[PDB]
């Protein structure tokens, strides 16, 4: 009862969308296996820690081809799989299939853009009601992610979050005892956890988007002395370099999108935490096209 | 009202939201169904002639599903009613609408029956080409090249003369529209009476103000460029061709660059090489750089179809220099352009035109700044190699292959890898063992996960080339090295490369080697390690002795069936179950 | 030290015994013939000065803010 | 052309948390922040020249005086440390020195020759 | 197809693998007339051709969305249903009737019940359920009382009384047993009725209305529970209502023995008499330190720790108690 | 039963570059903590230990018959140092209880006190040592307070359809119950309601602990509403007194509970009588 999925795993790489119904099973099956998940959900040290991909999709085979395949490479995606690209729906559903497929073997984070209002602003909605003609695909995906695990933890020292710090969230059981199986609210807890961005700045600041905070090397560091953590990735902001370290190498921001739009020309860059946290970026510029 | 189905319903369907009006628009057919055919037509299609605000969404749709109507319509003799509706829908000011809207009006018109095509739609052309709006011009263009192949003589005439009225419009979205749709239509076209007709003011098109315009116009040249005869093709197109090659604006110039192959191939060989040999330099002079790379790319293409006689002295004394000078553009992208084909000219120079003028242009391009030029120069070295023999290029370009090799960018390094076979094939042993051997070992350990799959591809071929003991001597030790590192990647490198070894390596090496290496690294604590474990065990299974093959696999993938990790039960379920 | 950016490949007083061997291995193969990405965060995403910078391509045929626009 | 300046405290009493669950130095920059951003819905905003004085020693209390763009002003008011004493008096006077630092040069106090509003 | 589809092809109802097709209907209907009355005609007959399954109809559409069809049938078939009554009627008339007071009671009894919280059009959707309860809860008595009466009389696409009077009763019990937690005549009542719908369903022995067991079994162990007019459990709880608690002591020596009441109840039968002993009789001094005793003792054996109120009982120990 | 060579090596196993960039942090994480006791000699301990206190507490004397009673003024004593070792007794220290807005404003100390209860389990045996007592529990209002806040966060956060897949929150939801019936804080009614807490769904016995907290805003642990019963020298706390002791819309919930999964909760339908 898994050749079927393997056949849709070789189907999306070759960039062809699945029909409703194989759409319907694949979240019921993530939706059953995301439950058993926490919101700080615990990753076992060799894994390949990526960025926001926006639903470029060339540019997810490329990073592929940089990191290798999955199950043979651990990846962990920190949201962001939708909107701002041509190929939002063939990137999620060929993440949640491998999701399905290899739960061990890869973990995606919900991001600040797995929302009904995003989705249906930022074109992922759009791009669904034409590759499907109904917002029935739609439905189903942003039902699933609801599900998505907040945060993740690398072997108790790296924290994996999309965004950035809260200031009313100060510990991980506070994290892992949030209700994530809802819509990103205006404010609170998760919204601002994946929407805040770091600054060099001291102390807290309103954010120049819509919600969340901005946080200092001050918080950032209480928050990693506090809670135990060396390092918290983050994947929320555009990287030219592909990855920025970020209030002496307390915070790293990694960009696995080469380019956002197609237009900003940014280079991106996935960590690749080995067996004994011998961390490792690997950089790569976008793939050709025809 | 209410009681009447068909205008009360699509009407409330229309006060809906959109979606549920792209959801009528496919109902369409339905309502077509219920109703009778006579009543679909008389009633409904007054209906959708007019009273539309929905310009946004449906209309594609709407024209999309008239272009549908087979049968529920009814037959020609009802399509021809169906007609009038489309010119309505025609008239739309956005563009994709009409797009759609002339494609389902060719459909219908090939649907219908040559009297009833000619006798229904020539009226509908003339309406369209006579409307007051240049949208209904730009809608006509295309259905000029439809009825041609079936209509009579004097209507054929007809429609020839009110194409050709219609490109004197003053407004240049008509001509533009007129200009795009002439290729087609001079296709079909009578060639005499495409000469007499168009021709003139073809070119009188190409002459034409409006840039854009020139543009289409250019598109026409290259579309018309072979249905004409010989002498009058050089008299009618010679003229027009190096007007336009020389033309002010530099879109006209790059346009004409850009379908230059097509037009060299159709005007015979003679012609091309006598008036097109300042023109193709001039284009790769030009003062910017879309002409240029434009042309750059079809050089190769240009020289390959020439008049072989006199081909090398053409090449020689026009397009050479050119070439030196445009390896040196400040611009990188026609550098890039170039280095895509510059060394397919080398088989039609030949071996010394090559060693002499050739080889520092390539030796430039390798040690160029930008990445996408050695990506370029990089992709073709085969046929290279070829015509020049492996002693001048051993000699010449194997440093810079070698300094390729280190490069930043794993795309350019993969494209080095690709031909290690090919070197391998036409060099000797010793000369690559002591050369680049451990450069081939260096790619195993490179941060890119492609350039080692690439590089253990190799390895199969340089084993199943170079021999079995030669890798024993020189490859193996290396990956029972790789075995112990600690980083788990490179392991499974290691794994790769006893997979594609295995099958190539003979039974006895693979066995008394491999086995000990392999049955160590199911042992580890990496959950990846020990499934690509079981995986190894599953395909190099069949290729191994059948003691060993019992007596070493079978206990440890038993220990891997019950290991708590889920993949890793999979697979030795799975190993288990090929073995059998 | 405060900003003091420690020039480690310059000075080996820098380099701290934890991790001597591999920033001794970087070291040596830097300085034979074969700090970065700590850039400010405003610095970070301003995707205007790094186009600005590269050469130009071929020349052209609810919350507020999501960045590029 | 006003001149608009913010005599932030940064006396550590501003370290005080709040159930926002920020301190009041951040309620203070995001104070400063919200202000600016209503401030600038008006046509005649962009006249205006910021100003930034601390509760810190002489040298370093004045931190955006004159000839100092908006960016530099926002940077500076983005990293500041509550961690001195609340010296009111001193830095008022600081602040109101500033202000008057250029108005004998210029003479627009008409000193001796009636007040001109 | 679709609502508009379905209005002049005559064939998608037999052929279909229908309560989307109602609530497209409904919701065709509701926007602000022949196409209303075909509309409403063809949800009838879809909604007959389930057999006027109550439960899945209830479930699966809305509250307004049913009332609206419930009402619609009843302007169709017929016209204070109290004063109506005249049960020797057509049968259509009959079982329509019965069929909207039924889920009259069922909706009040649903309505009573909590549901998972709404963490996210639907506000007036919300609106009009809240509009639609409350007037329901308005004549909940009249309903009820209509009920009652036709389930009284036996003088029956007509089908078997039997099975009508099985689920209207069942109906009754559950409407009753939620009006009877603040009266406990109306749980006495609600018993007399959930024991003639054990008996209704004894003496045909269907397997063909629809009645949930598990529930009915549930609500027939309540009610013996609540007015018994066997189990140790229900011997503790009979006993405690009367006062027998040295048969309280023997009956938790065999659970002791046995391992079978729960932990927790134990613990709050001791709470509920050390409350008694500290209110009123000074005889349950003894009695409150046995039964802590018994369950000291049960603590033990399943590994946990002694109780405060074991600790202080053996302050000043005497013969007796050890 | 509470909770709680390098450069020589390094050098073996370095090929000649270092291929990755850097160490996160200070390398691999320790081999992590792990404990290990016979739970007999935890039980026994503790019985130990409580068996001291209630000598400790208990007033002297006397006569030939009569258990004793435990001191309310000792046993406060042990209510406010738990207080003060638990929680810092902070803030929203007032016995009356506040709002759930209050309860989502502070959930950071209802957590430090959920996992203090969790890494402990010492404080409920304590906490019914103190409840033994009447008027003392009612001190313990911020610990009751947090933990039934921390429980309520929990059961709003699951998604399992049965409550067993959260042992220790069952658990500890059971025990709290049962204390705050102990102490007198519930009336008898809400106090049985840990009995049926094993086989509701999430939800349900969120809904119960609401009406636990929204009964405790009504009415409060207010040690002033214990009348000294002189007739045995003990506080008792009458709810017949009260007005509306019952607690008429907390059991109209909990009928409403009991009715939906009636299928199961038959039996147990008579611990909830009046
Ligand atoms: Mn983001
Ligand atoms: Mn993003």
């Amino acid at each position: 009862f898994t050749k079927e999925l393997d056949q849709w795993i070789e189907q999306l790489n070759e960039c062809k969308q699945l029909s409703e119904s194989q759409v319907k099973s694949l979240c019921e099956k993530a939706k059953e296996i995301l439950t058993k998940e926490s919101n700080v959900q615990e990753v076992r040290c060799p894994v390949t820690v990526c960025g926001d991909v926006h639903g470029q999709f060339h540019d997810l085979m490329e990073l592929f081809r940089i990191g290798g395949k999955s199950p043979d490479t651990n990846y962990l995606f920190m949201g962001d799989y939708v909107n701002r690209g041509y190929y939002s729906v063939e990137t999620v559903t060929l993440l949640v299939a491998l999701k399905v497929r290899y739960r061990e073997r890869i973990t995606i984070l919900r991001g600040n853009h797995e929302s009904r209002q995003i989705t249906q602003v930022y074109g992922f909605y759009d791009e669904c009601l034409r590759k499907y003609g109904n917002a029935n695909v739609w439905k189903y995906f942003t039902d699933l992610f609801d599900y998505l695990p907040l945060t993740a933890l690398v072997d108790g020292q790296i924290f994996c979050l999309h965004g950035g710090l809260s200031p009313s969230i100060d510990t991980l059981d506070h994290i892992r005892a949030l209700d994530r199986l809802q819509e990103v609210p205006h404010e609170g807890p998760m919204c601002d956890l994946l929407w805040s961005d770091p600054d060099d700045r001291g102390g807290w600041g309103i954010s120049p988007r819509g919600a969340g905070y901005t946080f200092g090397q001050d918080i950032s560091e209480t928050f990693n002395h506090a809670n135990g953590l060396t390092l918290v990735s983050r994947a929320h902001q555009l990287v030219m370099e592909g990855y920025n370290w970020c209030h002496d190498r307390n915070v790293v921001t990694i960009f696995s999108a080469p380019n956002y739009c197609y237009r900003c020309g940014n280079q991106a860059a996935i960590m690749e935490l080995d067996d004994t946290l011998k961390y490792s970026f690997l950089q790569f510029d976008p793939a050709p096209r025809r | 009202d209410s009681l009447y189905p068909i205008a009360v319903l699509i009407d409330e369907l229309r006060n809906e939201d959109v979606q549920l009006r792209l959801n009528s628009i496919k109902k369409l057919s339905t309502i077509a169904l219920a109703l009778g055919v006579e009543r679909t037509r008389s009633e409904l299609l007054p209906f959708l002639t007019d009273t539309i605000y929905d310009e946004d969404e449906v209309l594609l749709a709407l024209a999309e599903q008239l272009g549908t109507f087979t049968t529920l319509v009814g037959g020609p003799e009802y399509v021809h009613c169906l007609l009038p509706p489309l010119e309505s829908l025609a008239t739309v000011e956005e563009t994709v609408v009409r797009d759609k809207a002339v494609e389902s009006l060719r459909a219908i018109s090939h649907e219908h029956s040559p009297s009833d095509l000619e006798a229904h739609f020539v009226p509908l052309v003339k309406r369209l080409a006579g409307g007051d709006w240049f949208t209904s011009r730009t809608s006509a263009c295309g259905l000029f090249s439809v009825c041609y192949p079936r209509v009579s003589s004097a209507v054929k005439a007809e429609l020839r003369q009110y194409f050709r009225n219609l490109c004197s419009d003053d407004t240049p979205m008509v001509r533009r529209a007129a200009a795009s749709k002439l290729g087609e239509f001079a296709k079909v076209l009578e060639l005499d009476n495409v000469k007499s007709e168009i021709i003139p003011m073809f070119s009188n098109l190409a002459s034409d103000e409006q840039d854009s315009v020139r543009l289409l116009a250019v598109e026409a040249c290259v579309n018309i460029a072979q249905l004409l005869p010989q002498e009058d093709l050089e008299a009618l197109v010679m003229p027009t061709l190096r007007q336009a090659a020389e033309d002010k604006s530099w879109r006209v110039r790059y346009m004409v660059a850009d379908k230059f192959t097509e037009l060299q191939k159709a005007v015979g060989p003679e012609i091309t090489k006598t008036d097109l040999v300042p023109a193709f330099q001039n284009l790769m002079k030009d003062c910017e750089a879309e002409v240029r790379a434009a042309a750059s790319h079809k050089v190769k293409e240009f020289c390959e179809n020439l008049s072989a006689d006199c081909r090398e002295n053409v090449i020689m004394s026009q397009i050479l220099p050119c070439i030196k000078e445009l390896v040196s553009d400040a611009n990188q992208h026609v550098k890039s352009a170039l280095a895509s084909v510059i060394m397919g000219l080398s088989p039609i120079l030949g071996k010394d035109n090559t060693i002499e003028h050739l080889l520092p242009l390539f030796l430039a391009q390798l040690k160029d700044e930008c990445p996408e030029v050695r990506l370029n120069i990089i992709s073709n070295l085969d046929c290279v190699n070829e015509v020049i023999g492996i002693r001048q290029l051993s000699q010449s370009l194997l440093p810079a292959i070698v300094e390729l090799a280190e490069d930043a960018k794993w795309r350019v390094r993969l494209a080095i890898i690709e031909y290690m076979p090919l070197l391998a094939g036409q060099l000797g042993v010793e000369f690559f063992d002591e050369k680049l051997n451990s450069l081939c070992m260096a790619w195993l350990v490179d941060h890119v996960y492609a350039i080692r799959e690439a590089a253990t591809s190799n390895l199969k071929k340089l084993v199943e080339k170079f021999g079995k003991e030669w890798a024993h001597a020189t490859i193996i030790p290396k990956v029972l090295a790789m075995s112990g590192d600690p980083n788990y990647l490179h392991r499974m490198t290691t794994l790769f490369c006893i997979n594609v070894l295995s099958e190539v390596c003979g039974q006895d090496i693979t066995t008394k080697h491999m086995l000990p290496t392999v049955l160590r690294m199911a042992g580890d604590p990496v959950a990846n390690v020990r499934f690509n474990v079981a995986k190894s065990l599953q395909k190099i299974g069949p290729i191994l002795d059948n003691s060993t093959l019992q007596s070493e696999v079978k206990p440890i993938l038993e220990k891997l069936t019950q290991d708590q990790d889920v993949d890793v039960k999979y697979f030795a379920q799975e190993a288990l179950t090929v073995l059998s | 030290n405060k900003d003091l950016k420690p020039q480690t490949f310059r000075n080996a007083y820098d380099i701290p015994r934890r991790n001597l061997l591999d920033h001794l291995t970087r070291m040596r193969s830097n300085l034979l013939k074969s700090q970065v990405h700590s850039v400010p965060i405003a610095q970070m995403g301003n995707y205007q000065e790094y186009l600005k910078q590269v050469p130009s391509p071929l020349r052209e045929l609810g919350m507020m803010i999501d960045e590029a626009d | 052309m006003p001149i608009l300046l913010f005599l932030i405290d940064t006396s550590a009493s501003m370290n005080q948390r709040s159930h926002l669950g920020t301190t009041y130095l951040d309620t203070a920059k995001g104070a400063v922040e919200t202000f600016m951003k209503l401030r600038a819905r008006d046509p005649a905003s962009r006249g205006d020249r910021y100003m930034l004085v601390t509760f810190e020693e002489p040298p370093y209390a004045i931190k955006a005086g004159w000839k100092e763009n908006h960016a530099t002003f926002m940077n500076e008011l983005k990293n500041l440390q509550a961690e001195g004493l609340t010296t009111l008096g001193q830095s008022l006077r600081t602040a109101f020195d500033l202000l008057n630092l250029n108005r004998l040069v210029t003479g627009i106090d008409n000193y001796g020759q009636g007040r001109n509003p | 197809t679709c609502w508009f589809e379905f209005l002049l092809e005559e064939s998608l109802l037999e052929k279909h693998l229908p309560v989307q097709l109602i609530v497209q209907f409904l919701e065709q209907a509701s926007k602000p007339n022949k196409r209303n009355r075909i509309l409403k005609l063809l949800a009838l007959k879809v909604a007959a051709h389930l057999k006027w399954d109550l439960d899945i109809l209830e479930k699966s559409l809305s509250v307004p969305v049913l009332n609206m069809l419930l009402n619609e049938l009843l302007c169709i078939s017929k016209v204070k249903h109290v004063d109506m009554d005249l049960a020797t009627l057509p049968p259509t008339t009959a079982m329509a009737v019965l069929l909207y007071n039924r889920w009259a009671i069922r909706t009040i009894v649903q309505s009573s019940f909590p549901v998972k919280q709404a963490k996210p059009q639907m506000q007036q959707e919300k609106e009009l359920t809240e509009n639609i309860l409350k007037v329901l809860k308005e004549q909940a008595a009249d309903s009820i009382l209509v009920l009652e009466a036709a389930l009284k009389l036996n003088k029956d696409l007509k089908v078997k009384t039997e099975e009508m009077q099985c689920q209207v009763c069942y109906d009754l019990g559950a409407a009753y047993f939620q009006q009877g937690s603040t009266n406990s005549a109306v749980y006495e009542n609600a018993r007399e009725k959930f024991f003639r719908t054990k008996e209704l369903i004894a003496e045909i022995g269907s397997l063909s209305c629809t009645i949930d067991e598990k529930r009915l079994a549930g609500y027939c162990q309540a009610c013996d529970v609540l007015v018994p007019s066997l189990t140790p459990y229900s011997q503790v709880h009979i006993c405690l209502r009367s006062g027998n608690y040295q048969e309280v002591i023997q009956i938790f020596i065999e659970d002791n023995l046995t391992l079978s009441l729960p932990v927790q109840f134990r613990q709050s039968v001791l709470r509920e008499l050390f409350k008694k002993a500290q209110q009123g009789n000074e005889a349950l001094d003894e009695i409150c330190f046995k039964v802590c005793a018994c369950n000291t003792v049960r603590d033990i054996l399943e590994g946990r720790t002694i109780s405060v109120q074991f600790n202080q009982l053996f302050l000043r120990p005497n013969k007796e108690k050890i | 039963g509470g909770q709680v060579a390098s450069l020589l090596d390094t050098n073996r196993r370095h090929i000649w570059s270092v291929f990755h960039a850097g160490v996160i942090g200070r390398g691999l994480k320790p081999p992590k903590f792990v404990q290990s006791r016979n739970q007999q000699e935890v039980i026994y301990n503790t019985q130990s230990l409580l068996s001291l206190l209630v000598h400790c507490c208990s007033a002297p004397g006397g006569e030939c018959w009569g258990a004793p009673i435990l001191s309310p003024e000792a046993a406060k004593a042990v209510a406010v140092t738990l207080v003060e070792s638990v929680c810092p007794d902070a803030a929203g220290a007032e016995l009356a209880w506040p709002p759930e807005e209050h309860a989502r404003a502070t959930v950071e100390r209802d957590l430090r006190i959920g996992r203090r209860f969790r890494e402990q389990p010492l404080l409920f045996e304590l906490l019914k040592l103190v409840a033994a007592a009447p008027p003392a529990l009612c001190y313990c209002s911020v610990l009751l307070r947090g933990l039934l806040a921390a429980l309520l966060g929990h059961w709003e956060a699951s998604r399992h359809p049965d409550t067993t897949h959260s042992p220790w929150h069952l658990e500890a939801s059971c025990t709290l119950v049962a204390v705050m019936a102990e102490g007198s804080l519930l009336p008898p009614a809400l106090g049985n309601m840990h009995e049926v807490f094993s086989q509701l769904a999430p939800f349900e016995v969120r809904l119960l602990l609401l009406s636990v907290w929204g009964f405790l805003r009504e009415h409060g642990p207010l040690p002033q509403k214990f009348i000294f019963q002189s007739e045995r020298g003990r506080f008792i706390r009458d709810f017949s007194r009260e007005g509306g002791g019952e607690g008429g819309p907390h059991l109209a919930v909990l009928h409403s509970v009991l009715h939906r999964n009636i299928d199961r909760l038959g039996l147990f339908s008579g611990r909830f009588q009046a």
